[PDB]
RNA sequence: AAGUUUGAAAAGCACUUUGGAAAGAGAGUGAAAUAGAACCUGAAGUCGUGACAAAGACAAUGGAAGUACCUCCAUUUCAAG
RNA sequence: GAUGUGGCCUGGAGGUUAGGACGAAGCUUAUGGCGUGAGCCUAAGAUGGACCGGCCUCUAGUGCAGAUCUUGGUUGGCGUAGCAAAGAUCUAACGGAGAUAUACUCAACAUGCAACGUUGGAUACUGGAGCGGGGAAGGAUUUCGUGCCAACGGCACUCGUA
RNA sequence: AACGUGUCGCGAUGGAUGACUUGGCUUCCUAUUUCGUUGAAGAACGCAGUAAAGUGCGAUAAGUGGUAUCAAUUGCAGAUUC
């Protein structure tokens, strides 16, 4: 159940020239600022994810 | 100016070595630590980040005397 | 063993050196064989074998190390030579070879004799 | 390996060098200037490249660089005198000028047959740009081949 | 050859900047042999260094 | 972030020759070196080189119908047919 | 916008029928053939080195050109814009692979340039609120000697807080 | 001419795909199964002939003692029931 939403994970907002997906938190790593918690987005959350139900 | 000039006027420094935890995180001159609460005799544990407890919970240490204390208790306590 | 495949392969490439040793084996003579009634021992150092398998069938020698890490016993008259000149032995996996003379000691006669099938 | 082959082998001498440290754009013209020459020739040119008599025709990668005389011997009217590549491509000719004598050929007779210069892999650096940011400083270094045949008078 | 070392020496021997240290520029592989204090003063005593 | 997935086995390139060195040219191991150490396979995009086709400015691409030259492609015919 | 299709394609399961070291998957194409089409099949590889095709049922994380889409890698602009505050170096000898490096012909110029460390000499600068000599905060071996020059010192190095 | 354009053969850069899998995720079960003032969990500093990390261990320190095994360990050294 938790899998791929592991972040504090915020939208930029507009006003940059930046899609609007939400994004990594933090700096010093090459996974800051990327792309977060979308199912088109590296290490996000599948779609519809199954259930045991 | 409120940026890079003023950079330069940082000179101290608000935190030091905890005795207890090891981080960079005893407040000076509040003499507590803003990581492990030393030295209050209970630890600092908060439900709204579970990841900073796995990050500190037993089991990510060495667990030197509770290895031992497990292989006696699943030999029930043999003896000669 | 297993009826997982992962847990089978996991087994194998960790087993420690006493285990590893019972895995290293091979099968004896039809000599010996008649004579002892035991299939297979496991390998071990000073003792003499024929290659029954690969370049190098064929060839006998004398064991001189099971070296248990890399899974294959070094034999004193196969090998080869280097770029330089000199000489070095290959490994060989032991179930590729015979055993035709056993090394003897008291304990290795009482494994063979609590291995007996008469 | 090379991406040619001489018509007898016998008579030919290879050369090679790769990940040199030169720029790959002056390696280029420097290099494909030689190319139907023989090798005598070639060495002669190169001396008087670096003496600033003569010049190397830039024909692909001479976008807004300067207008010289001396280029008019090879049909233009820009040239450069890049001594860096020259040094290197110097180098190159006495290796392959050595093998084609331990092969016992008459160096006064080889003719240049085959050159290729192609783009090998970049290095990373840095530079400091306004408002805090940080934009690439990269190295474009080249590979380099040739072979050279005797002529059969 | 670099006489770094034996300049810096004298220097603190002499009780001088290096603007009035005199190395004598013939005697430049005497000067390479010294590489202690004691040395560098006997090369003083000498006069390859005044 | 990052599979250390070379090969069955290091047998991980002796030796000669050019070079300050890195390397190159030979020689050798291996079934294989276009398997030579971050080494199975090795796509697309982009680039070099050799050969060839042409070609004004008509942006390029595109449709239809022919022709010139080519074609490691297919199929059918060779005598009573 | 609705519906149909013994309509096409992808990963896995139950059946059935086959293939493969005399070369499976994957990849390449002026390789043709079949189909209105989605696609299917053969040929060649001077490619690869161990798995896999058809048919009937079952099942789904099952088909991409574009979302200022996500992540990796390329690319024209381009040898372009530029590398212009803090005045500045010159000369000989020594050192170094870093030269005085040549095919005929040719005494030397017109065919090996550019650049470096050390010592001596010359010329200038800092100008005691100093590119002088010591300490606190902060840093933690950067200090010393001998080597070395792959990367780094946005030019260079035989030199370096590398 | 040159620069440019197009096609085919061969090379480079780049790291996709296929095959591989001692990892993950999910479900189910069995127990004389539940730490600490007799100093825990955690934190620090050390220990090898050669040893940065990691692993193991505590000045008895890549281990002492006992039982069972039965000839290794291995990059290089060093040295049968011991
Ligand atoms: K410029
Ligand atoms: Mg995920
Ligand atoms: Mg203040
Ligand atoms: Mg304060
Ligand atoms: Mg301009
Ligand atoms: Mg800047
Ligand atoms: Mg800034
Ligand atoms: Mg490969
Ligand atoms: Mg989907
Ligand atoms: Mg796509
Ligand atoms: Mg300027
Ligand atoms: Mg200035
Ligand atoms: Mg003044
Ligand atoms: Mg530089
Ligand atoms: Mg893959
Ligand atoms: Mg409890
Ligand atoms: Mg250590
Ligand atoms: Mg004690
Ligand atoms: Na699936
Ligand atoms: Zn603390």
């Amino acid at each position: 159940r938790l899998s791929g939403m592991n972040h504090s994970a915020h939208s930029w907002g507009t006003g940059r020239a930046v899609a609007r997906i939400p994004r990594i938190s933090g700096g010093g790593t090459s996974t800051s600022g990327a792309g977060a918690f979308g199912n088109m987005c590296r290490g996000g959350r599948m779609f519809a994810p199954t259930k045991i139900f | 100016t409120k940026g890079t000039t003023s950079m330069g006027q940082r000179h101290g420094r608000t935190h030091i070595l905890c005795r207890r935890c090891g981080r960079n995180s005893y407040h000076v001159q509040w003499e507590r630590c803003a990581a492990c609460a030393y030295p209050r005799a209970s630890r600092r544990r908060y439900n709204w980040s579970v990841k900073a407890i796995k990050r500190r919970r037993t089991g990510t240490g060495r667990c030197r005397y509770l290895k031992v204390v497990n292989r006696r208790i699943a030999n029930h306590f043999k003896t000669p | 063993k297993c009826g997982s495949r992962r847990k089978a392969r996991r087994a194998h490439f960790q087993a420690p050196s006493h285990v590893r040793r019972v895995l290293m084996s091979a099968p004896l003579s039809k000599e010996l064989r008649a004579k002892y009634n035991v299939r297979a021992m496991p390998v071990r150092k000073d003792d003499e074998v024929i290659v029954k398998r690969g370049t190098f069938k064929g060839r006998e020698g004398k064991v001189t190390a099971c070296y248990r890490l890399k899974w294959v016993i070094l034999i004193d008259k196969v090998n080869r030579e280097k770029a330089n000149g000199s000489t070095v032995a290959v490994g060989i996996h032991p179930s590729n070879v015979e055993i035709t003379k056993l090394k003897l000691t008291h304990h290795r006669k009482s494994i063979l004799e609590r291995k007996d099938r008469s | 390996h090379y991406s040619r082959k001489p018509q007898v082998s016998s008579k030919s001498a290879k050369a090679k060098v790769s990940d040199l440290r030169c720029h790959y754009k002056n390696t280029f013209e420097t290099a494909n200037v030689i190319n139907g020459m023989p090798l005598r020739k070639a060495q002669q040119l190169y001396r008087q490249v670096l003496a600033k008599t003569r010049c190397i025709p830039f024909k692909r990668y001479n976008g807004k660089i300067g207008r010289t005389a001396q280029a008019k011997e090879w049909g233009q009217t820009k040239g450069r005198w890049p001594r860096k590549s020259v040094v290197a491509m110097m180098s190159l000719l006495k290796n392959a000028e050595a093998n084609a004598i331990e092969k016992g050929l008459d160096p006064n007779q080889m003719v240049i047959k085959h050159v290729q210069v192609d783009q090998a892999a970049r290095m990373r650096r840095r530079t400091y740009r306004a408002h805090g940011r940080i934009t690439p400083y990269m190295c474009s270094p080249c590979h380099v081949q040739l072979f050279m045949s005797e002529k059969k008078e | 050859v670099s006489l770094k070392l034996q300049a810096r020496l004298a220097s603190s021997i002499l009780g001088c900047g290096r603007a009035r240290v005199w190395l004598d520029p013939n005697e430049a592989v005497e000067i390479q042999n010294a590489n202690s204090r004691k040395s560098v003063r006997k090369l003083i005593k000498d006069g390859f260094i005044i």
